[PDB]
């Protein structure tokens, strides 16, 4: 599935930041037995990628009825929303410190029991800089 | 869950054939997934649940599971392969990574 | 081994060698259109099956793949040669010639398997 | 020599997946009726030195159970009045009379033009919605939340939604086979399969973070879950006891109908008789304290004895998810509840939780179709026993021992596995094959 | 007595002892959700016993809960001795052991139940 | 319309004809049905002439 | 040239969500999809 | 034509896909058939109707 990501962000120090990933026509499912579109159990994951480091896990969110998952380095900043209208999932990170700088990738979780935490696809990444 | 990768970099030549390691501290099945970074590119499903391809990912690469240990193997080494190696554990993510340049 | 039908074109006696595989056959979600056609299906070949199944055990040959009775064969229907018919013919001419006498030869077999069971029945009580 | 012998009727039976038709001991919505009316005494037969593997995460009665579940749910509401014309602008002003300082702006009076018996003819009426169901547009100028992206299809206000127990029963040629082992956790052998023709009543109650009137464990709390090292897989906890909770919505509330068409009438929220407050669940403090004190015992097994234990209210995402919703006496609630998974644990008084009123519900997040739940006349009062929960651990660093547990839900699949935990769908094979010393003649 | 499945835990000889309580459980509105569950539920007993009857049926042994037949033990499929399994095993795990030869065992029974019942045609003949 | 306030009315489609058809109710298999061929019978108590049809 | 008259361009008043309030919007309908009635009037 | 697909929203939930402007020259759809595979195709067809005629 594709996925698409708001452009580059400036930020000072102490302000917030809200980045988008929009997944079209992806939000939702057909089950056929009930025969309606209905809006799937799939969860988008919100990582980062500082410059030359490797990759941490931030959390997901669950389309079906916003389920939220944080991880405790984050908890009390962060704040992960989706749109099931426009099939966006917003990110939006406060008290941002210099550390902060770094690739923010959105990525699709089918929600597969026999896959845990598979990310099937990816976007391509936002570039979140922040300075004083 | 505290997951290790190992070794932290590597140089191989064409054609090679290159494994890398991801262990784990407690036993979690098969639910270990392997992903493929190229320079300045968004990262990519390579392997999931440690030995199923990802759609699209050729048949050279190959990972398998010894307890805790976990294994993924690189046949016959290609230049497009050159990049980062990520083995993801639910939430864990292995610190640093391993980089794959050619020689 | 040929298959289901494998010897429809054969002798009398070699599509009689091979009475299984034909007979195996005979018996083997949402109310679409697809759904309904699939169950309407289901249902006409187990009534199918069943309608076969008891034709069979009213004459008492239930079991049996070839079962004989006691009603002779009256020359009216055929008087071909056994030879000529258990080696010159197939199934399809056979039944072509006497589609109008089944009815009477299925109900000589009722009455006499009726009859024969109850006689069955007089001497084993005596 | 040996020879082969055929026997018929063997115990031998093997996982499947087969259609489970209904039985069931006013019209109700899970059509109760269309259920074949259930033998008096059930037939449970005790299979003895049998050990079956047994596994709910993966068992099929819990996604046919949904698919019975939301298939009924949208048959019911068919034959129901069409709102299609309520998405008219709405000029609602703000309720202040004999209101209390929590209600300031949760209720609103709207006034609108609609559609009457004469088509030509039009009428104003006015109606009273909750601040959850309708939405400002940039006195103001409000309209049905829904009505953006969804088509409003009223409830008939005939058709109850209580829970009425129903039973899966298989067709023949199929057992169900009962795990009767009290300390059996979701997977693994459970030694003590007893076979019965179908499972007990099951009340598929509609719930997110507390079970509702669900059935008990037998000796213990339990804590089952898929993998206790996934932190994104839910934990069903089963209670030991009950946890009685009352509630009630003190409005005193009219239903006054307008006819919005030929044959089509549409209930609308008069004026509240007496003052207005706040719809709110109570919980025993010392109850829920002792079984917040079971659950943290038997929760120490899967992490240590020397961990901390904390309980922390709903992290965020819709309503229904922050919130404890459920239906009670046709009315669907959002109750708070932050005072329960609040406290933290180391080695006659009530507890109020603040619910809030919502009549456009999307249960099943189907796109295309909302539900309108008419008012309930007089004050609506119900009991009912929490015996569950649904947390969601959340992660951590290496460096601390402190495993935080909130409660979930959303998936209503994993409301009823709670029910169907201790059941399995099995096949009879009768046919056997073994040698004898016996020929045929 | 015991009941439907009352000896599937019990050695071979109890379950052979009862196989009539398990036998006879194989069998025994509008178009509304539940309504067309149980219709197809009723369908699929129907046709999952007349599967059970015709398979038994072709071996010569219908009507007969346990029926002989002349098909030599291969003793490639088990070679455990007749008192171990008839004493000290249950039928489930009879039925694991030989998932895999079920078929080639059918195919013998239906060829041999063949030719017996043809065997017996030439002499009720001659 | 008198219905206005009371109802929605469908109309009835001009190709249908109304006119009754005879149509004969028959029972399944394994059912019959009998015809109580007594000319005085008052549709209470036992008919001794019996037929099936 | 051998496109002129196949395409029209036309604008027409639609209900939108509010039931009340009216809407003007425009749409791409093919020459052989929309009839004249006797800019013009089409339908 | 690259056509684009503007979504008009009629009433609650329900959805009116329309045609938006074209973006750059617009032409005529059309279909192409080799003319030689064709004009074989032709003779063999000409040649196996000769039989009944
Ligand atoms: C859990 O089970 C309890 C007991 O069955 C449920 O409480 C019951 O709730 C219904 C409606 O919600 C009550 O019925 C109503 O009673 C009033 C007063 O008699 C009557 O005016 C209404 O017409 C309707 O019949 C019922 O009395 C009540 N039972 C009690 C209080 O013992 C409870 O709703 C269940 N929990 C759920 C569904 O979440
Ligand atoms: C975590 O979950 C996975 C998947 O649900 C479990 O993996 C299964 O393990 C069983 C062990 O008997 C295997 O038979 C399955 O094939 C596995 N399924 C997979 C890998 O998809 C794993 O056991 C769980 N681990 C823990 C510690 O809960
Ligand atoms: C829930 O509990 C609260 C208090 O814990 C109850 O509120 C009291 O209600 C009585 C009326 O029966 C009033 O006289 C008190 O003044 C209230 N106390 C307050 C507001 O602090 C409430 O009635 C209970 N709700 C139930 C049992 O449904
Ligand atoms: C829920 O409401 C019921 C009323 O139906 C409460 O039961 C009463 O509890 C009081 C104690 O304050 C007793 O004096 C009454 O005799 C009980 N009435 C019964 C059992 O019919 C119950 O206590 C309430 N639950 C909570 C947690 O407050
Ligand atoms: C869980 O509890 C926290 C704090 O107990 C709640 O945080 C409050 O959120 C409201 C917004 O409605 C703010 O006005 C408060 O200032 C917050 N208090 C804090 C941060 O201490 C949180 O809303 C609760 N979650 C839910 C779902 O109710
Ligand atoms: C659930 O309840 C908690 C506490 O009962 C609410 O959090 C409080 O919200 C008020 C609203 O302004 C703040 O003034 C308080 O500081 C908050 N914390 C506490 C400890 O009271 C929370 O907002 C409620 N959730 C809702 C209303 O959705
Ligand atoms: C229809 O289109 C196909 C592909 O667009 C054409 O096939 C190509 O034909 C050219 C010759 O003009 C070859 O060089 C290519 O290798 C072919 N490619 C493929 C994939 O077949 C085909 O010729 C076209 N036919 C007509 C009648 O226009
Ligand atoms: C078909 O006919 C030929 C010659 O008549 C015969 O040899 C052959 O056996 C027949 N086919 C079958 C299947 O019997
Ligand atoms: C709502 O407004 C109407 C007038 O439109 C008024 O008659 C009614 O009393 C009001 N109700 C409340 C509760 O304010
Ligand atoms: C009316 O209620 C709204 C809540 O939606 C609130 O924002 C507004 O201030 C209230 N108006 C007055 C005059 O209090
Ligand atoms: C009803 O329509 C009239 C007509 O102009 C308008 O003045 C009035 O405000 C409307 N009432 C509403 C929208 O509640
Ligand atoms: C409908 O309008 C509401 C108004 O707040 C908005 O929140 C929602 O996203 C809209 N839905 C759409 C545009 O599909
Ligand atoms: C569940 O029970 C089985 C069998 O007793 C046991 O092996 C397993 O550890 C238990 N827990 C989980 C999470 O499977
Ligand atoms: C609720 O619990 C009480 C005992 O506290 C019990 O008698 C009642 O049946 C329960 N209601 C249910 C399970 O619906
Ligand atoms: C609710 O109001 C009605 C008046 O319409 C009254 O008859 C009834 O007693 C009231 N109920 C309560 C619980 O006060
Ligand atoms: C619940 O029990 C714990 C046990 O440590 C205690 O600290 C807490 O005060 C209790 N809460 C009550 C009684 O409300
Ligand atoms: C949660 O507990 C803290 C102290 O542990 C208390 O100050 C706070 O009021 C509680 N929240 C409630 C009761 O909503
Ligand atoms: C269970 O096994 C014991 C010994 O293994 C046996 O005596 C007993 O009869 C068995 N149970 C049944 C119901 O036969
Ligand atoms: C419909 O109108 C008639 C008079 O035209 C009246 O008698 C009847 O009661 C009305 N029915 C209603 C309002 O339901
Ligand atoms: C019909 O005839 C029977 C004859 O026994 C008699 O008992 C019965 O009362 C009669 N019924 C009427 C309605 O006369
Ligand atoms: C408009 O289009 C129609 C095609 O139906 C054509 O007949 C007419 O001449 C056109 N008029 C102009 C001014 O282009
Ligand atoms: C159609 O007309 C609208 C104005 O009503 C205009 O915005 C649009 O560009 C036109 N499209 C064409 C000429 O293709
Ligand atoms: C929409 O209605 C207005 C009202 O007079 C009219 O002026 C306009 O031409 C209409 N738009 C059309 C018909 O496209
Ligand atoms: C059609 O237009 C889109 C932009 O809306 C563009 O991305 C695409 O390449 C165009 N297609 C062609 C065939 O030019
Ligand atoms: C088709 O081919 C035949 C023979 O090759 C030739 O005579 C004829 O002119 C051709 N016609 C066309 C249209 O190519």
């Amino acid at each position: 599935v594709r996925l698409d990501q708001s452009g580059t962000a400036v930020k000072k120090p102490g302000a917030s930041v809200r980045v988008s990933c929009r997944a079209p026509d992806s939000f939702t499912v057909y089950r056929p037995r009930l025969s309606a579109y209905f809006i799937g159990e799939f969860n988008i994951h919100w990582l980062r990628q500082a410059p030359g480091q490797g990759l941490e896990w931030l959390g997901f969110v669950n389309i079906f009825r916003g389920a939220v998952k944080y991880s405790s380095r984050f908890q009390g900043r962060i704040t992960i929303t989706r749109d099931t209208s426009s099939e966006t999932s917003y990110l939006d990170l406060g008290a941002l410190k210099a550390d902060d700088t770094a690739t923010y990738y959105c990525a699709w979780d089918k929600n597969v029991d026999d896959n845990p935490w598979r990310l099937d696809s990816w976007g391509q990444g936002t570039l979140v800089i922040v300075s004083s | 869950i505290q997951v290790t990768q190992s070794p932290s970099s590597l140089s191989a030549s064409i054609g090679d054939t290159i494994t890398v390691a991801c262990e784990v501290s407690q036993d979690v099945g098969w639910a270990v997934n392997w992903y493929h970074q190229r320079p300045g590119r968004p990262p990519y499903n390579l392997i999931y649940t440690a030995h199923n391809l990802a759609p699209g990912v050729a048949s050279r690469f190959r990972g398998s599971r010894v307890g805790t240990y976990f294994t993924l193997t690189i046949n016959n080494l290609l230049p497009e392969d050159v990049g980062t190696y990520y083995c993801q554990v639910f939430d864990s993510f292995a610190p640093g990574g391993t980089r794959v340049d050619l020689r | 081994f040929l298959g289901f039908l494998g010897a429809a074109g054969s002798t009398m006696g070699a599509a009689s060698m091979t009475l299984t595989v034909q007979a195996r056959n005979l018996l083997s979600l949402k109310l679409t259109v697809w759904g309904i056609k699939q169950l309407q299906a289901r249902v006409l070949a187990v009534e199918r099956y069943l309608r076969d199944q008891q034709l069979l055990g009213i004459w008492g040959c239930s079991g049996k793949l070839i079962c004989c009775t006691n009603v002779p064969w009256n020359s009216s229907w055929s008087n071909r040669n056994l030879s000529e018919i258990w080696d010159n013919m197939t199934w399809l001419q056979w039944d072509k010639e006497i589609s109008n006498y089944t009815q009477i030869i299925y109900g000589l077999l009722e009455e006499s398997q009726n009859q024969q069971e109850k006689n069955e029945q007089d001497l084993l009580a005596l | 020599n040996l020879w082969v012998t055929v026997y018929y009727g063997v115990p031998v039976w093997k996982d499947a997946e087969t259609t489970l038709f209904c039985a069931s001991d006013k019209h109700n919505v899970w059509a109760t009726h269309a259920c074949v009316p259930t033998d008096p005494n059930p037939q449970e037969i005790h299979l003895e030195n049998v050990t079956e593997e047994f596994n709910m995460w993966k068992n099929n009665m819990v996604e046919q159970m949904h698919t019975d579940i939301i298939s009924l749910w949208d048959q019911s509401l068919k034959p129901c009045v069409k709102l299609t014309p309520l998405c008219v602008t709405l000029q609602c002003t703000n309720v202040t009379n004999n209101i209390t300082d929590d209600m300031r702006g949760e209720l609103k009076n709207c006034s609108f033009n609609m559609t009457t018996e004469l088509r030509d003819k039009k009428q104003k009426v006015y109606s009273l919605f909750y601040r959850l169901d309708v939405v400002q547009i940039n006195n103001k100028e409000y309209r049905l939340i829904n009505c953006n992206t969804s088509a409003i299809t009223q409830a008939c206000p005939k058709v109850s939604f209580e829970p009425i127990p129903i039973h899966y029963c298989a067709p023949a040629g199929f057992a169900i086979l009962k795990c009767k082992d009290k300390k059996f956790n979701g997977t693994g052998p459970c030694p003590s399969v007893s076979t019965v023709q179908c499972t007990h009543g099951i009340k598929p109650v509609v719930s997110t973070q507390l079970l509702l009137n669900g059935s008990l464990a037998e000796e213990e709390v339990m804590i089952r879950s898929e993998n206790i090292t996934n932190n994104a897989k839910n934990i069903l906890v089963q209670f030991n006891t009950p946890v009685q909770i009352n509630c009630t919505r003190p409005n005193n509330n009219t239903r006054k109908s307008i006819r919005i068409g030929p044959g089509q009438a549409f209930y609308a929220t008069g004026d509240i008789i007496g003052d207005i407050r706040q719809a709110h669940c109570n919980v025993s403090k010392a109850t829920w304290n002792e079984t917040l004190g079971k659950v943290v015992k038997q929760l120490r097994k899967h992490f240590g004895n020397n961990t901390i234990i904390r309980f922390a209210n709903s992290s965020g995402g819709d309503l229904e998810v922050t919130t404890h919703s459920f239906n009670c006496g046709g009315e669907f609630f959002y109750c708070n509840t932050s005072g329960l998974f609040n406290s933290t644990w180391i080695s006659n008084d009530s507890i109020t939780l603040p619910c809030r009123i919502k009549q456009i519900i999307n249960m099943w997040q189907r796109i295309g179709q909302a539900m309108y739940a008419p008012p309930i006349q007089g004050v609506i009062r119900c009991v009912s026993n929490i015996t569950g929960l649904i947390l969601t651990r959340d992660g951590g660093s290496t460096n601390s021992t402190t495993e935080t547990f909130r409660p979930g839900g959303g998936d209503m699949r994993d409301n009823w596995r709670s029910e169907l935990y201790k059941y399995k769908v099995v096949k009879i094979e009768p046919l056997g094959v073994a040698p004898t010393r016996c020929k045929r003649r």
